[PDB]
């Protein structure tokens, strides 16, 4: 069903896509296959439905989360990257693309989280989440606030509850136990306490959303924020003079956000896994191939080891690989999906104190 | 305080694979004669890893690394060192350096330090 003897690569149309199609123009010129770049519209659920009846491209690009499950149906191929290969890329990103103890995907970039402030406004941005009272305070004085981020989604939120012991499922020699899960011990409470604090002193607002936080962060208005790369275009756009740093640690640990890769899986069912394989390591996942990807639209970090030194010149970046590789890969298990639910529902009960940070995170547990 | 521990080094890092760690001391650390290197894992206990004795040089070791990590004095920095070898997993924590003048009680005890570090986190990937 799909053509043998060249690549069909599909790829999401918020990315480089047309960097790419040079980095398959290139492979073109050394070997005479075509490569073939598509950004298809619904591309999430797309790629299942047609892989599951043998056809589709021969490379998808995905979040490495969504990967699992397409691994579990049948959907890729197990990649076989030799030990000097697997070398070049940072260890924990290959983590991400691991699944029943197989190799599913190549890694290609890394996002996180981190901690984005005002230089104007603060200079010396917070190492603690324990300072932030005390700035705020500060801040207060002159009109602005310390911190605001969206306090309505888990993702956000997540990286304090979590900081001094909290996870979502168990992870042991690449598989996640379902049955251990780290909503109710200690240090979520701990770190779900210090949130909802910030909230009964009046440093943090329950009702703080991803639109509240970026217009306050992106007016001066507040001196610090947490967001992603995708959110730094409209900062630059506001003419704040902004950096980009590591998140707060809290009782000392790191925060833990939840870190997402950019994975390039081989379809199953391609006639051409060789063909893949060669482009993907000795093309894409080089110097050069992901400069022409990142020249059109920026990849972030990167996995890759060589290319990553090159990028993180850029504090910000530096900043990204760093909260990530303290946080928490993103399981790739369909059990994620009652993880968001649990504690959205725990973090909107404690916040608003219909219930206590134990009774919630308790709930949340179970 | 007028002793700084600073810690750098930590990362991701492959099982089987090495790892150093550095911490440097700055300040009045002329009377220090302990450095230890502990390790902690979120919500867990701040555990002695490594320390030296800096009179004498003497290093004393948790039965868990023992044999596979070193620790080592650069005095010409004054500069600690935790040579990692062969990582495990169960190495995954964040890693303290701390100093002592001197101690009452077993140089792997964190009780025993004065000053500390900020951390560095090492984490081991199977």
């Amino acid at each position: 069903k799909i053509e043998e003897g060249k690549l069909v690569i599909w790829i999401n149309g918020d990315k480089g896509y047309n960097g790419l199609a040079e980095v398959g123009k290139k492979f073109e010129k050394d070997t005479g296959i075509k490569v073939t770049v598509e950004h298809p519209d619904k591309l999430e659920e797309k790629f299942p439905q047609v892989a599951a009846t043998g056809d589709g491209p021969d490379i998808i690009f995905w979040a490495h989360d969504r990967f699992g499950g397409y691994a579990q149906s049948g959907l890729l191929a197990e990649i076989t990257p030799d030990k000097a290969f697997q070398d070049k890329l940072y260890p924990f990103t290959w983590d991400a693309v691991r699944y029943n103890g197989k190799l599913i995907a190549y890694p290609i970039a890394v996002e996180a989280l981190s901690l984005i402030y005002n230089k104007d406004l603060l200079p010396n941005p917070p190492k603690t989440w324990e300072e932030i009272p005390a700035l705020d305070k500060e801040l207060k004085a002159k009109g602005k606030s310390a911190l605001m981020f969206n306090l309505q989604e888990p993702y956000f939120t997540w990286p304090l509850i979590a900081a001094d012991g909290g996870y979502a499922f168990k992870y042991e020699n690449g598989k996640y136990d379902i049955k251990d899960v780290g909503v109710d011990n200690a240090g979520a409470k701990a770190g779900l306490t210090f949130l909802v604090d910030l909230i009964k002193n009046k440093h943090m607002n329950a009702d703080t959303d991803y639109s509240i936080a970026e217009a306050a962060f992106n007016k001066g208005e507040t001196a610090m924020t947490i967001n992603g790369p995708w959110a730094w275009s409209n900062i630059d756009t506001s003419k704040v003079n902004y950096g980009v740093t590591v998140l707060p640690t809290f009782k000392g640990q790191p925060s833990k956000p939840f870190v997402g890769v950019l994975s390039a899986g081989i379809n199953a069912a391609s006639p051409n896994k060789e063909l893949a394989k060669e482009f993907l390591e000795n093309y894409l996942l080089t110097d050069e191939g992901l400069e022409a990807v990142n020249k059109d639209k920026p990849l972030g970090a990167v996995a890759l080891k060589s290319y990553e030194e090159e990028l993180a010149k850029d504090p910000r970046i530096a900043a990204t690989m760093e909260n990530a590789q303290k946080g928490e890969i993103m399981p790739n298990i369909p059990q994620m999906s009652a993880f968001w639910y649990a504690v959205r529902t725990a973090v909107i009960n404690a916040a608003s104190g219909r219930q206590t940070v134990d009774e919630a995170l308790k709930d949340a547990q179970t | 305080s007028q002793v700084q521990l600073v810690e750098s080094g930590g990362g991701s890092v492959q099982a089987g694979g090495s790892l150093r760690l550095s911490c440097v001391a700055s300040g009045d650390i002329k009377y220090i004669s302990y450095l230890g290197w502990f390790r902690q894992a979120p919500g867990k206990e701040r555990e002695g890893v490594a320390a030296l004795y800096t009179s004498t040089g003497r290093t004393y070791y948790a039965d868990s690394v023992k044999g596979r990590f070193t620790v080592s004095l650069d005095n010409a920095k004054n500069t600690v060192y935790l040579q990692m070898n062969s990582l495990k997993p169960e190495d995954t924590a964040l890693y303290y350096c701390a100093a002592a003048e001197w101690g009452s009680q077993s140089p792997l005890t964190q009780w025993f330090y004065r000053y500390w570090g900020q951390g560095t986190q090492v984490t081991v990937s199977a």
